[PDB]
């Protein structure tokens, strides 16, 4: 996260941290969703143009984490995965299009007053909120500059940009299934995911019943906290009916 | 799920962390 | 630049 703060303890604490075991490090960010369902960017997980293609057996999720590097004895929980999902039209060739999958987690996590999971958007919760201006937060252990690392998880509020803007943003071919947010180069204010930050979640917090909901998650953006460009975050309400088929199938 | 998005530490106290309400200014 | 988790969980 770029121009963030640190998280206050158990400000987000549905944040998973994707981690590879050999070599041991960070993947990326995820969320927990229940106690057996762990949602992340399916470029974290599949990315061929990279030579990525995590099995199971590769990965490790942390729950419960505020403190980057440390093992957070007695506080964070460590899970296996049981089984990947990644989203059938992910578009990887392209433009990461539908950039979304989920884990199912080999046993349930125990919830904790640093483990607990974030709601996902209804229809009328995300038509209410998914409006340029209005802010959600972002969270990760990504990098803390384009060109370095946080001790801690790391906190930015960022607006939801119109579409035009995002669009003209970039020559990449936006999707329905994005949305972008960020500041303005007139704004002043800063900040941007970064690498590192990829599959977390950017969330809101109802104003109609005060719970936080999983709008986006961090998808991709052309460096970091560049003037005039935007991050761009998978739609999670536009691909929740497959999330739902999974979840109701597996 | 019956309990997501409701924070032990915060809103489950009725505690706010320190940014929450930049959020709640945005939705206008 | 991690601290070794326990060996358990690999
Ligand atoms: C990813 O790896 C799995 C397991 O080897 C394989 O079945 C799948 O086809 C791979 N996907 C791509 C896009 O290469
Ligand atoms: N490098 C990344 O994964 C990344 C993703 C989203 C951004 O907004 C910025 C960077
Ligand atoms: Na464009
Ligand atoms: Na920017």
């Amino acid at each position: 996260i770029v121009e963030g703060s640190d998280a206050e303890i158990g400000m987000s604490p549905w944040q998973v941290m994707l981690f590879r075991k050999s070599p041991q490090e960070l993947l990326c960010g995820a969320s927990l969703i229940s106690d057996r369902w762990v949602l992340t960017a399916a470029h974290c997980l599949l990315y061929p143009p990279w030579d990525k293609n995590f099995t199971e057996n590769d990965l490790l999720v942390r729950i419960g984490k505020h403190s980057r590097t440390r093992y957070e004895r007695n506080i964070e929980k460590i899970s296996m995965l049981e089984k990947i999902y990644i989203h059938p039209r992910y578009n990887w060739r392209e433009n990461l299009d539908r950039d979304i999958a989920l884990m199912k987690l080999k046993k349930p996590v125990a919830f904790s007053d640093y483990i607990h999971p974030v709601c996902l958007p209804d229809r009328e919760t995300a038509a209410s909120l998914l409006q340029a201006g209005y802010k959600g937060r972002v969270t990760g252990w990504g990098n803390l500059k384009e060109t370095g690392q946080p001790s801690v998880l790391q906190v930015v509020n960022l607006p939801i940009v119109e579409r035009p803007v995002c669009k003209d943003s970039t020559r990449i071919r936006i999707t329905d299934n994005m949305f972008c947010a960020g500041y303005k180069p007139d704004e002043g204010k800063r900040g941007d995911a970064c690498e590192g930050d990829s599959g977390g979640p950017f969330v809101m917090k109802s104003p109609f019943n005060n719970r936080w909901y999983q709008m986006g998650i961090v998808s991709w953006g052309e460096g970091c906290d560049r003037d005039g460009k935007y991050g761009f975050y998978t739609h999670v309400f536009r691909l929740k009916k497959w999330i739902q088929k999974v979840i109701d199938q597996f | 799920e019956a309990d997501c998005g409701l924070r032990p530490l915060f809103e489950k106290k009725s505690l706010e962390d320190k940014t929450e309400r930049e959020l709640l200014e945005s939705y206008i | 630049d991690f601290e070794e988790i326990p060996e358990e969980y690999l």
